[PDB]
């Protein structure tokens, strides 16, 4: 049972949304890294 | 300031039965000096019984603890919210009081013959607040559970509704209640329409809840809790109908709003008295109107 | 105790504004401070209710509960005097309000933001270039009807039945009232708290009362039952399929009556006046603050 919220800021309470309880994700940078690392993984198979 | 109200009108049995109750209260008709006999407590409202109009009459008109009873006059003092008073628990359903507990006044639900003096005079019930809300719940659900088994006897059992409604419990005082085992259908009893109010607001609460939650969610985000508390009800009552006549839905919302406000003011226990120093030795309690 | 607040106007006052203000003597006015003398800014409800098209009634309520209350007794040129309403004193409040609501004998008065228009209850003071508007004082049931009509137009705004909601109906006369379009975040926060209350109602509501009313609609027809049009709602069908149990019902009612008192106090916005002995021949009532 989740609930969806835009924002808050700075609690002492552990289970309480915030800007400090927000995970700093970037979808673009991780996808490029993945796409390039996948290419590296593919090149890793064909040395043996 | 002067505070006495001398009501003019007895004989030896009336002298006795009024002298037993020299510390109880009763409502009046006016805050004036001399009054007639009819203006005394609950005579014109309890003779067909109905809780909502009796509560309206008890909260509307003033209140008065009586002091002395002559052969022909009853010198009594009205209670004003200014100063403090002293009352006694001399009522036929006997509930032991306690210190600094809020005292309420409800119309007499435990029988006309219990709280009266036949010369008429009807005294309202004085009993503390948690016992008041407890016995109010336990007579409301008793009316509902008796009416359903007078409708369909296979729904509930008469002994199953009686082990939890034939007794109240506060602070170890395990009291008992006088329940009408034969209420008679189609109303005509005491608490016969308040249960009829309770069922209508319980019925119309989902139709209000869906319209109200859907009406507020397009008001995008004022807080989290318009959509946070959408998860706590069951999903069956969430997606119920969602198509109805807007005039009929408007009348249903308005009817449930007025029946919610009247029942909410009534479930607030009424003219609340705030006691300070009850003493079970003297059976007295220093109280004031709050 | 001396309650006399003289409000010195910073300029003069013409004879038409004097004759318009002199008709509104005895009407309740709010004040900025509670001190001895005051200037004219902060007087009345006009500082929160600007000369605009958009109203906001709940902000005027939040003003009215915050500020004090006074009665207008003497108005002169360059200065008008007011008499404060402090709790503990008893006042004579005359019924000098143009939408004539007849007052109940010892009922309860209730102050109110101007629901029947800006131009209706106001005085235009070009001389001090401000506006003094007068808060409406109407009895408490009609006040609840007005408040719930405002909230019902606030929730039905995304649906549309208008004149069936946008006009109050009293036995003296039925009256139109001004309907805004959006109360901003404050009226939506009030609806948010009432949505919390309504959704938790449809969580913890009992099921035996639905089982009463489902058979009762099939058994009896009443003015409490005509609005269902002899059609039990589908939620009653898809909730009453379960059985009946008195222990969980007494557990449910011990939170129902616990929440309904706070829901009753969710309609006590704006200060409330407790009246007594209203004479219908002099239109004044010995009233004090509750």
């Amino acid at each position: 049972d989740p609930a969806r919220l835009p924002r808050d800021t700075g609690p002492e309470l552990m289970w309480a949304p915030s800007l400090r309880n927000s995970l700093r994700v970037s979808p673009e940078a991780l996808e490029l890294a993945e796409r390039e690392a996948e290419r590296a993984r593919s090149e890793r198979w064909d040395r043996c | 300031m002067d505070l006495k109200v001398v009501v003019s009108l007895l004989y030896t049995d009336e002298i006795a039965k009024m002298q037993q109750r020299i510390g109880c209260i009763l409502p009046l008709a006016s805050t004036h000096g001399t009054q007639n006999v009819q203006g005394l407590g609950l005579g014109q409202v309890y003779s067909v019984p109905d809780y909502v109009s009796m509560y309206n009459y008890l909260s509307d008109c003033t209140l008065a603890v009586l002091d002395e009873v002559s052969v022909d006059s009853l010198i009594l003092t009205k209670i004003v919210p200014g100063q403090t008073y002293a009352i006694k628990n001399k009522y036929q359903p006997f509930f032991q009081w306690h210190g600094t507990g809020s005292l309420s006044v409800m119309p007499p639900v435990f029988g006309r013959e219990h709280a009266t003096v036949k010369l008429d005079i009807v005294f309202p019930m004085v009993l503390p607040t948690p016992i008041a809300e407890e016995v109010l719940q336990k007579i409301l659900l008793f009316n509902v559970y008796s009416r359903v088994v007078m409708q369909a006897p296979g729904n509930a059992d008469m002994l199953d509704v009686h082990m939890h409604l034939g007794s109240v419990s506060y602070l170890g005082h395990h009291y008992e209640l006088a329940l009408p085992e034969v209420p008679g259908p189609l109303g005509l009893a005491l608490l016969d329409n308040l249960s009829l109010y309770f069922c209508i607001m319980v019925t119309l609460l989902p139709r209000a809840s869906m319209r109200l939650v859907r009406g507020l969610i397009r008001h995008e985000h004022h807080d989290l809790l318009n959509l946070f508390q959408e998860m706590v009800p069951d999903e069956i009552a969430r997606i119920d109908l969602d198509d109805l006549s807007v005039a009929d839905d408007l009348s249903r919302m308005r009817v449930m709003m007025t029946y919610l406000q009247s029942l909410a003011s009534l479930f607030n226990l009424g003219p609340r008295l705030a006691t300070a120093a009850y003493s079970q030795e003297t059976l007295t309690a220093t109280c004031w109107l709050r």
